DNA sequence: TCAAAAGTTGCGAAGCAAC
């Protein structure tokens, strides 16, 4: 076979041999079948040249009926220049041999035996012939190896994908968040060594048409095709079809000494006939091939495997969605592209773009941004119109062809169409071609298919189609098609007509549009405007469609897969801000948005913000210098970046689903100094764009000041202008020129050197080094650490620990299959140093490395979902090599080694579970699902559905929705931590990797002497913990299953799914839903714990006993306790008596249905964990003096008497009450103990009294940093938690335990609580038990009066039709929060007469609202809120100043001169 | 123009007020003033909470809202062939059937016999088992099927019939 | 940060030195 064909190869066929080998014919063998054309051809190039001559020879060779009609007479012509261009290649490869056979003797050096082609770069030797002296190519070898050469020439830039941020890092050696702007562009036209290489080397692989040997080595199986590849390129470099440009990185920083490469390919000119039929050669010379496009019956094949993972294989469930979506057949709009190709390429850039570039009037830094929005255009035009041509040239009717799409499954379960610029992915492409189609009956403007076409033509005009009622989008949109864009309808139906354009086009459309400027908002005006030249509206046919989007798609899956434990009143609210409704059948986005809550996740978690940086603004009080720089970070912010919610909204860039926005880059695991260097990147990038509008105003006009060049659009006069621009150059030298230092948990500043000076040259503006340092220092410390209090507020503190523990059980699991896999490959490697026909420079066969691979089956490396599979750890790395693969003749480009081995996982385990299970779970049922929903295009989140089926295609995308909200992430990672424990030892890993997975299962303080032991059992405990979640998981998801619900999640239409659930949670405040929820759990728990086993006035409804007042006098010394305690339970209880305290005890059951009759808040806890150790608290009500307990005993009965007496003396004195001095001083003296009780050292403490020191500290920190409590309540909260920890720790830490800190701090606080409950009366001597060991078990609950800027923020946002739905005006009330609400004090508002001159304005002001609302002004609800609240501000500033009102009085005399009666009336002629 | 400079005249003197409340207030003695402002936003935050959550009805009405309340306080407490009826009354399109007047029209969809039924029961005239409850639940039901067919629906059909949007 | 990876030459024939 091998040997059989081309014979004449030099070396010797024997496999061990003391001559010289020819590693080809035994690294590769012959197929069976057929793969290749030119397997049999003597000369490749000259066999291919007659198949290309006529369509008639074209036809015999590529064994087909027909041929694609596109191959026409005017191709043929082109392919002929090309081809005879790659025949002068073949002749400078043979040139390029000669020379290497001669440079420093090489060939000669042959003569007498030397193995030269066993070299790093002689691999391409391998392949050579014998002619005497000299040597030569291979002909058929060579000639179709330069065939790979001309086609990858054509279509490289197609396929190429576009680099990340961390590898552009990676190759640059600087994070992105401080590189030089403008390096990063250079990407888009160079590509480095490997991607070059790789890329070209497949290609001559596949057109030889041969097998790859298992059992041969890695470094000639690899590295032959690889060292031919690089001999192309080199011809191609010097043959002026690729440019390779060098880049010396020394120049941006002195310390890079790297100096990488970047190689360019020249591009065919726009016209070429070539672009029309691109893939001749591949069809020709191939037998399947993969670079095609599908007409008519054509059916792309399935994939076999993942997207760069072979390790991994497709789901039968997979491929069946596989299937379905490539079917689809889609269909080119032919109003839309002439559109297209009337405006011009060079019109479409300023349009979109950001018009005309010109050096002379833009920002350095500002200009190169702007060409990666260029490029993309540029990019995206031309490829549409390249598919466009082959199209136009199958029919007569370019509307009738059918046209076929690629999938195939990423590394997170999510569908993805294969090439750069396609539908999916380009949103110039999603305006021309599509998948859907309607016909609708629009002859009469009150039906219900002319809805529907409105609902299309507003979402794609930016309305908030799914915030709105049906009937407030067609008054809205109505108000649109007769006002600013009234003009440039006009235009389009000239166009619709005669096919011309006005030479001011591109101006018309920015006037119009504004800021909602995008791709599809061209197409809504041509399918109105073509509705309006229509002479029959009965039969309309449009492609327009509606999107589906769903709502905050990325915490709401998080916030319902991965939270355990009982339901909670605040999570029932939130997650009905994602679209899930409990007891409210039929209920809609809509109605909820309209009447229920404006307000989102994004929306919330920002209020959340501002609640925390008042209450951290507040704690500096006594430090002015320090609150000054706070001011200037938010001053700084309000000027450039009014709103912090980005997003992947922008219209010049392609979508591809990775979400930016801080709120779901929290959730991720990103770090906080990350996310610190994206804010300020946003900051930075708004200054710059405001220089070039300086520089563009002063060419107009060469008189104006800076200050009205920067600040004109928002002056009221030319003072005015310069107040901003001084504030802003103060802002900008403070923040650069001093940072803040982190000093035993409290901040100071320091000073770093001198800021930006006075001086703004705004060609030349830039921010960079030390000065942008210190921006990211201000940043981290005062707005990201206060964004994260505020996130996990309202995602659930449950969620939060959900997410850390999946991080530690991936992270540890991903670092030893990585060091282990490394210590299998030394061995081999040191196993073939004694075969004498191993050489060094080689590696393990295919088979070899298969194995070892295989060996790692034991300790899980995979989880399965049931329908998915995901290898986290799986990268093609290179470092496991270390050596190089190939290189060039010449020894230019050295091409390394990389290998396809398990990597550390990182962070990436959270984003993992939830894009994987969450939504890609969703998008796979969908396609699936038992009556699919046909001719869509779903893309990540979202789904594209013709006019016809809007209601019904979208009820069965809530109902996928619901089924992929049944699945469990943590379970399927348990059941494979549980096993990889199993089959693991720690006592075997590299000193390296014990350090690396010891930073992730062990703290701080005990990171140091680590011991094997303390690894492998704090590996052991992380199981444990996995175990408890993904049991609470499950009981909430078939709790959840027994009760009506309504699912609006991915919807903006109104038609949700119903779960048709039984139990009726309707007529019920939140708060008593959350009970009805909480007893089916409780239920469930039993039910499974029984199967693995196999004295007062009673109440009448339940069974609990009520011991009331003045009945507890015989129970006094019932107890038998001593005398010395006994007095003070008679003055104890007497006082507790006094106030009306009653006892209310029973069963869990009993005291739990009771509170369900009375309407009673309940606190018992107990959890899962707690149900198998079988511990019930019970809770006091302190606003009713009320004590509750669970199964009761007589120990703890009298516990809870002196618990209620004790609490309310801290409660008193932080109430301001006067206390009794012996009191006074007891609290004051824990007050200071506390100070000293979160600085300890506890690494030298037990493992369990760690636990005991960490629960305590993080509820005593949680209630000190609550803003939006009552001062008084959270202070009494937190003492009484630091006592009940020096109580609860007494029993275990008096005992077997040392002269510790901590150990000492139980003995104080203990001995503090003794002389407060007794007094200045005799105490019971030193270490005697106080009270039969008494404890603090009972929680306490308390409420106060919410704050003013709680109130005011929730209202913010109403908008309704009856309330008033003003969008103008709800802007306008967010910009007097900034200014005047978030600056009030944070302490309850009171009420007091309040005399002085404020308030005499204050109150006439109020007088003089009213009298307008009556006197021809009638306001609606909003109105007339705001006109209240605004002019109050404007009050009281002025009767502080007398001189703010100067300019108002100027504007009002002006207006006052031109106002007549007939401006107010309607018909001026009425009678 | 006029207008726009009469806001950012407006947001100037917020924004001098705005740099004295982040200043010293204790020192600079307007501690007292702000305590003022601050009763003022309270006031009007409640007042604007109140007229929400009275209108919080699909169709934005007094009575719609008040009526919704009750019937829901009802079903509380106590633990179809006629609705078809008056729907083909208020969608009538004949155009010479709507100008006899709507007594003509109940009579001839003896609309009047379902209602015979259930006043019997609660005047006495004919005895039953259901208890007070169940009869409120009938008689509240069939008020809101009123509102909805003639208050709700009779307009979309009156607007039907030009081909245009007056 | 949710994703493919990734310096360039001289001597000498692997891998360190130099930048």
């Amino acid at each position: 076979g091998i040997d059989a064909v081309y014979p004449s190869l030099v070396g010797t066929a024997d496999s061990k041999a003391e001559g010289i080998k020819n590693y080809f014919k035994l690294s590769f063998t012959l197929p069976e079948e057929q793969k290749s054309r030119t397997v049999g051809s003597e000369a490749p190039l000259k066999d291919v040249a007659q198949a290309l001559s006529s369509r008639a020879r074209y036809e015999l060779f590529t064994e087909k009926e027909t041929a694609n009609p596109a191959f026409n007479g005017e191709v043929i012509k082109r392919y002929k220049e090309l081809m005879e261009h790659g025949e002068g290649i073949a002749d400078i490869l043979r040139s390029r041999l000669a020379k290497f056979l001669n440079t420093k003797d090489v060939g000669k050096r042959f003569a007498q035996g030397t193995e030269a082609n066993r070299w790093v770069g002689g691999k391409l030797l391998n392949i050579v012939e014998q002619d005497g002296d000299t040597f030569k190519y291979n002909e058929q070898l060579l000639q179709t190896a330069v065939l790979a050469g001309l086609q990858w020439r054509l279509t490289a830039t197609s396929n190429t994908a576009i680099k990340d941020a961390k590898d552009v890092a990676a190759i640059t050696g600087i994070d992105q968040a401080l590189l030089p702007e403008g390096l990063v562009e250079q990407f888009d036209t160079g590509m480095t060594l490997t991607e070059a290489v790789s890329s070209l080397a497949q290609k001559i692989e596949s057109y030889w048409g041969l097998s790859r040997n298992p059992n041969a080595p890695l470094g000639y199986t690899k590295g032959i095709p690889t060292a031919m590849a690089a001999e192309i390129l080199a011809a191609f470099v010097e043959s002026t079809d690729v440019v390779e440009n060098i880049v010396d990185m020394s120049e941006i920083d002195p310390d890079n000494k790297k100096t990488i490469g970047l190689y360019t390919i020249t591009e065919l000119d726009s016209f070429d006939p070539i672009n029309s039929f691109p893939t001749a050669i591949e069809e020709a010379v191939l037998v399947n091939p993969t670079e095609k496009m599908f007409f008519g019956d054509d059916i792309p094949p399935v994939a076999n495997t993942q997207l760069r993972n072979p390790a991994v294989r497709n789901t039968p469930e997979q491929k069946a969605a596989l299937k379905a979506e490539q079917a689809t057949e889609f269909y080119v709009h032919t109003p839309m592209v002439q559109f297209y190709e009337t405006l011009g390429k060079d019109r479409i850039l300023e349009l979109m773009g950001a018009g005309t570039l010109n050096k002379e009037l833009l920002n350095d830094n500002h200009a190169k941004s702007l060409e990666g929005k260029n490029r993309s255009v540029e990019d995206s035009y031309n490829q549409l119109f390249s598919v466009i041509e082959q199209v136009r040239a199958q029919s007569e009717d370019i509307s009738t062809v059918p046209i076929h799409y690629a999938y195939n499954m990423t590394r997170v379960g999510r569908m993805q169409m294969l090439g750069k610029y396609n539908p999916q992915s380009a949103k110039l492409v999603r305006e021309a071609i599509l998948p859907t189609k309607a016909t609708l009956d629009l002859s009469n403007q009150n039906n219900e298919d002319f809805s529907a076409f409105q609902l299309g033509l507003a979402q794609a005009l930016d309305i908030k189609v799914h915030t709105m009622t049906r009937e407030v989008m067609s008054d809205e949109l109505t108000k649109l098609l007769e006002g600013n864009l009234k003009p440039a309808i006009d235009m389009m139906v000239e166009f619709n007509t005669t096919g011309s354009l006005p030479e001011n086009a591109v101006d018309v459309l920015n006037t119009a549009l504004g800021d909602r400027k995008s791709f599809v908002a061209l197409m809504a005006l041509m399918e109105y405007s073509r509705y309006l030249v229509a002479e029959d509206k009965s039969a309309f046919v449009t492609p327009l469609y509606v999107e589906a989007d769903g709502v905050t798609n990325g915490p709401i899956n998080a916030m319902m897969l991965m939270t355990g434990g009982l339901f909670t009143p605040d999570w029932i609210r939130n997650i009905a801000k994602g679209g899930l409704f409990i007891g409210s059948p039929n209920k809609t986005m809509n109605e909820h948005r309209s009447t229920a809550d404006n307000n989102d996740l994004y929306q919330a978690s920002t209020n959340a913000l501002m609640e925390s940086l008042g209450k951290l603004r507040s704690n500096y009080a006594s430090n002015m210098p320090i609150q000054s720089q706070i001011d200037s970070l938010l001053s700084l912010m309000d000027l450039f970046l009014p709103d912090i919610n980005l997003g992947e909204n922008g219209a010049l860039e392609l979508k591809r689903g990775i979400a930016k926005n801080p709120l779901t880059i929290t959730i991720y695991g990103s770090g906080a100094r990350g996310i610190a260097g994206k804010l300020v990147s946003s900051v930075t990038d708004a200054i710059y764009e405001r220089m070039s509008d300086v520089l563009k105003a002063r060419a107009k006009d060469p008189n104006i000041s800076a200050a009205m060049a920067m600040f004109g659009k928002q002056a009221a006069s030319e003072a005015h202008a310069e107040e901003l621009l001084a504030r802003f150059l103060k802002d900008m030298e403070t923040l650069t020129s001093t940072v803040p230092v982190k000093r035993k948990g409290v901040l100071e500043l320091q000073s770093t050197g001198t800021g930006a000076k006075g001086k703004i040259n705004p060609k030349t503006y830039t921010i960079k080094g030390e000065q942008l340092k210190a921006l990211q220092e201000n940043m981290l410390h005062f707005f990201v650490e206060p964004l994260r209090n505020g996130i996990t507020q309202t995602v659930g503190e449950s969620l939060v620990y959900s997410t850390e523990q999946l991080q530690k059980a991936t992270q540890i699991q991903s670092v030893v299959l990585e060091d282990m896999f490394k210590q299998r490959v030394q061995e081999k490697l040191a196993e073939k140093a004694k075969d004498p026909t191993w050489k060094k420079g080689d590696f393990l066969t295919q088979k070899e490395l298969n194995d070892i691979q295989a060996s790692l089956n034991n300790l899980a490396p995979m989880i399965e979902t049931g329908s998915q599979t995901f290898y986290i750890a799986g990268s093609e790395n290179a470092e496991v090599a270390n050596q190089v693969l190939a290189t060039n003749l010449d020894d230019r480009m050295r091409v390394p080694m990389s290998i396809y081995a398990p990597a550390q996982a990182g962070v990436a385990g959270i984003p993992f579970m939830t894009i994987g299970t969450g939504d890609g779970m969703m998008m796979q049922t969908l396609s699936t699902m038992k009556g699919a929903p046909k001719n869509t295009l779903k893309i990540f989140d979202g789904m594209n559905i013709g006019l016809n089926d809007i209601t019904d295609a979208s009820r069965k995308a809530n109902e996928a929705v619901y089924t992929s909200w049944q699945g469990n992430p943590i379970k399927n990672v348990y059941e494979s931590y549980a096993k990889f424990m199993k089959n693991v030892d720690f006592s075997k890993l590299s000193p390296e990797a014990l350090e690396a997975i010891g930073k992730s299962a062990l703290e701080y303080d005990q990171r140091e002497n680590a011991t094997v032991d303390d690894i492998a059992n704090a590996a052991s405990l992380i199981e444990r913990n996995l175990r408890n979640i993904a049991l609470g998981v499950d009981i909430r998801h078939k709790v959840l299953d027994k009760v009506n619900l309504s699912i609006d999640q991915m919807a903006a239409v109104g038609a949700p799914y119903q779960n048709n659930g039984k139990i009726d949670l309707s007529n019920m405040t939140p708060e008593q839903q959350a009970d009805e929820l909480n007893k089916l759990f409780r239920e469930e728990l039993e039910a499974r714990k029984q199967k693995v086993a196999k004295v007062g006035r009673e109440h009448k409804a339940s069974g609990v006993r009520i011991l009331s007042a003045t009945a507890i006098r015989n129970l006094a010394k019932i107890s038998n306790l001593p005398s010395t305690q006994a007095a003070t339970l008679a003055e104890i209880q007497k006082s507790l008596a006094a106030k009306d305290y009653k006892i209310i005890y029973g069963t869990p059951t009993q005291v739990a249905e009771y509170a369900r009759q009375k309407n009673v808040t309940e606190l018992t806890s107990q959890e899962m964990e707690e149900a198998q150790a079988g511990n019930i608290y019970g809770w006091t009500n302190f606003d009713d003096k009320t004590i509750y307990l669970v199964s009761p005993s007589m120990e703890t009965l009298i516990h809870e008497l002196v618990h209620a007496s004790t609490f309310e003396e801290v409660y008193s004195f932080y109430q301001g009450n006067e206390v009794s001095p012996t009191s006074k001083q007891a609290i004051e003296n824990l007050e200071g103990l506390m100070e000293q009780f979160r600085s300890l050292d506890i690494s030298k403490d037990s493992p369990e009294m760690r636990e005991a020191y960490a629960d305590a500290i993080a509820t005593i920190e949680g209630h000190l940093s609550n803003g939006f409590v009552d001062p008084a309540i959270s202070k009494a909260a937190a003492l009484n938690e630091f006592m009940a920890w020096g109580l609860a720790n007494r029993a275990l830490a008096a005992k077997q335990k040392r002269t510790s800190s901590l150990v000492q701090m139980v003995k104080d606080v203990y001995q503090a609580i003794k002389k407060l409950i007794w007094g200045r009366k005799q105490a019971p001597a030193l270490g005697e038990d106080m009270f039969s060991n008494l404890l603090f078990n009972s929680a306490i609950l308390m409420r106060s009066q919410p704050t003013t800027q709680a109130v005011a923020k929730d209202g913010t946002l109403f908008h309704s039709k009856a309330y008033g739905n003003n969008e103008r005006l709800s802007q306008l009330n967010q910009t007097f929060d900034k200014l005047v609400t978030d600056y009030l004090r944070t302490d309850p508002v009171t009420e007091v007469e309040r005399r002085g001159n404020v308030a005499n304005a204050l109150m006439s002001a109020t007088r003089l609202v009213r009298d307008v609302q009556s006197h021809g002004f009638n306001m609606t609800a909003q109105e007339q809120s705001v006109f209240q609240m605004v002019t109050a501000a404007l009050a009281t500033e002025a009767a502080i100043d007398p001189h703010a009102m100067a300019r108002a009085q100027e504007l009002y005399t002006h207006v006052m001169k031109h106002l007549t009666v007939e401006h107010f009336m309607a018909d001026p002629d009425s009678t | 123009d006029i207008d726009t400079l009469l806001t950012n005249a407006g947001t100037q003197v917020m924004e001098s007020l705005n740099r004295r409340m982040a200043g010293d207030q204790k020192a600079t003695n307007v501690q007292d003033s702000i305590d003022a402002l601050s009763e003022t936003i309270m006031a009007a935050a409640l007042k604007r909470e109140s007229f929400y959550d009275a209108v919080a009805t699909p169709t934005g009405n007094f009575i719609d809202r008040a009526n919704q309340y009750v019937t829901d306080s009802i079903e509380r407490l106590s633990e179809a062939h006629l609705a078809k009826l008056t729907a083909a009354i208020a969608s009538e399109k004949q155009g010479e059937i709507v100008a006899q007047g709507v007594m003509t029209a109940m009579n001839q969809g003896k609309v009047w016999q379902p209602f015979h039924d259930l006043v019997n029961d609660i005047v006495g005239r004919t005895k039953t088992n259901a208890n007070v409850y169940d009869l409120i639940k009938l008689v509240k039901s069939q008020i809101s099927q009123d509102r909805q067919q003639f208050r709700e629906h009779l307009p979309t059909v009156i607007a039907g019939k030009f081909s245009r949007k007056l």
